[PDB]
């Protein structure tokens, strides 16, 4: 269509050249499942969605921006609806453009899940079934790994969360 | 992926296999080559009530390396990965501060083991 | 031929509070293989 | 990153972020992935 437009005539030609209209189609489309694939190993990293804990205690960590709100429509988080705006991205005559795989929606509940599955089960979830942790346990095991030791976050608990709110 | 799975072991999450790697084995293939995964993976978590910090004397001890794992009858300290039950004592332990900071924390025994020996 | 919506997973939520812990009782060794190509055939065309 | 970062901490310096790597929070834009590293830095030092 792009080529030879629609006149029949103008088809003719094109067959002569060979399978170069054929080919270049076909790599395109390789192009267009590429996509899809990236997508999805980047972000179906979880088996399963987990829903967010009810209780929204986490010990003194406030994650209002990071994670989904219901309210809102679309699941969309406070800074992923902020990020939005900022990028935007604003057929017509034989070029189209496909949806992704995955609809923005769709993305949108896998990385709640991440978040969801950080806090509420560690890196258990990435290794085998989440396991529950309390999260100032979770993070006094990220202290240790990092060679502070976990008594120093529970002395300054507070400390380190009103820093993590306010970083936030 | 051949290097860090073949030769030695691999901490990064999820690079080699999923789960923790254990060791890889590679087999040749026509025009490339397959890696097999050893990865462990823990089965079965049982519920567990646990807290940070226990509070002997007016001192809260914290496990050299493992949650504070209790059943609800004792509090035992076990690796996270497994469940192993180990008496807490000094020789699983450190004292720093005294147990009014902490958030959490759950007053419990201490054994001494020196104390039986002695007397 | 029947066209679902497409669900991504079972939506499960893991119990949590701040006294509660879960540690696993009993391990499984699995093996997964990962498939990676390292090579292609050579091919030389002369051009003439 | 996502694999390495969210599910676990990482030990490789400089991987995520800036300085010593706590935990990483995945997030989603138009085409992109935009990552929340947390990170532990040493904010005052004394000579001994
Ligand atoms: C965690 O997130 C924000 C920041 O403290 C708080 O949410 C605010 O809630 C009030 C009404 O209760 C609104 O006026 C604000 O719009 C919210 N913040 C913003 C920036 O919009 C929330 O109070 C904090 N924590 C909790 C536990 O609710
Ligand atoms: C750990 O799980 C393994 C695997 O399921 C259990 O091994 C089995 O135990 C049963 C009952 O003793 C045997 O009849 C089977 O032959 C064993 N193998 C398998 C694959 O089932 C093991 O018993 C469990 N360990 C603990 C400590 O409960
Ligand atoms: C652990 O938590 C649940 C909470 O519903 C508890 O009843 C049961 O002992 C265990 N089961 C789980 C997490 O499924
Ligand atoms: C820990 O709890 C289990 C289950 O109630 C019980 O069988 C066991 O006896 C407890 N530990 C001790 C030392 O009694
Ligand atoms: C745990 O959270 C509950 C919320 O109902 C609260 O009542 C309790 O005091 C908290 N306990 C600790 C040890 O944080
Ligand atoms: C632990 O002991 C202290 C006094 O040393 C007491 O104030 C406290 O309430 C005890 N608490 C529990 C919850 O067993
Ligand atoms: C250690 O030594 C310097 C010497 O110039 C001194 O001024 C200061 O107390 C300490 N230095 C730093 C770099 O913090």
């Amino acid at each position: 269509m792009y080529i030879c437009g629609d006149s029949t005539e103008c088809s003719n030609l094109l067959l002569q050249y060979g399978s170069f209209c054929t080919q270049l189609n076909r790599a395109l489309t390789g192009i267009a499942v590429e996509q899809d694939k990236n997508t999805q190993e980047v972000f179906a990293q979880v088996k399963q969605i987990y829903k967010t804990p009810p209780i929204k205690d986490f010990g003194g960590f406030n994650f209002s921006q990071i994670l989904p709100d219901p309210s809102k429509p679309s699941k969309r988080s406070f800074i992923e609806d902020l990020l939005f705006n900022k990028v935007t991205l604003a057929k017509f005559n034989g070029l189209t453009v496909l949806p992704p795989l995955l609809t923005d929606e769709m993305i949108a509940q896998y990385t709640s899940a991440l978040l969801a599955g950080t806090i509420t089960s560690g890196w258990t979830f990435g290794a085998g079934a989440a396991l529950q942790i309390p999260f100032a346990m979770q993070m006094a095991y990220r202290f240790n790994g990092i060679g502070v030791t976990q008594n120093v976050l529970y002395e300054n608990q507070k400390l380190i969360a009103n820093q993590f709110n306010s970083a936030i | 992926k051949m290097s860090e799975c073949v030769l030695g072991q691999s901490k990064r999450v999820d690079f080699c296999g999923k789960g923790y790697h254990l060791m890889s084995f590679p087999q040749s293939a026509p025009h490339g080559v397959v890696f097999l995964h050893v990865t462990y993976v823990p089965a079965q978590e049982k519920n567990f009530t646990t807290a940070p910090a226990i509070c002997h004397d007016g001192k809260a001890h914290f496990p050299r390396e493992g949650v504070f794992v209790s059943n609800g009858t004792h509090w035992f300290v076990t690796q996270r990965n497994f469940y192993e039950p180990q008496i807490i004592t000094t020789d699983n332990t450190f004292v720093s501060g005294n147990c009014d900071v902490v958030i959490g924390i759950v007053n419990n025994t201490v054994y001494d083991p020196l104390q039986p020996e002695l007397d | 031929i029947i066209a679902y919506t497409m669900s991504l997973g079972a939506e499960n939520s893991v119990a949590y509070s701040n006294n509660s812990i879960a540690i696993p009782t009993n391990f499984t060794i699995s093996v997964t293989t990962e498939i990676l190509p390292v090579s292609m055939t050579k091919t030389s065309v002369d051009c003439t």
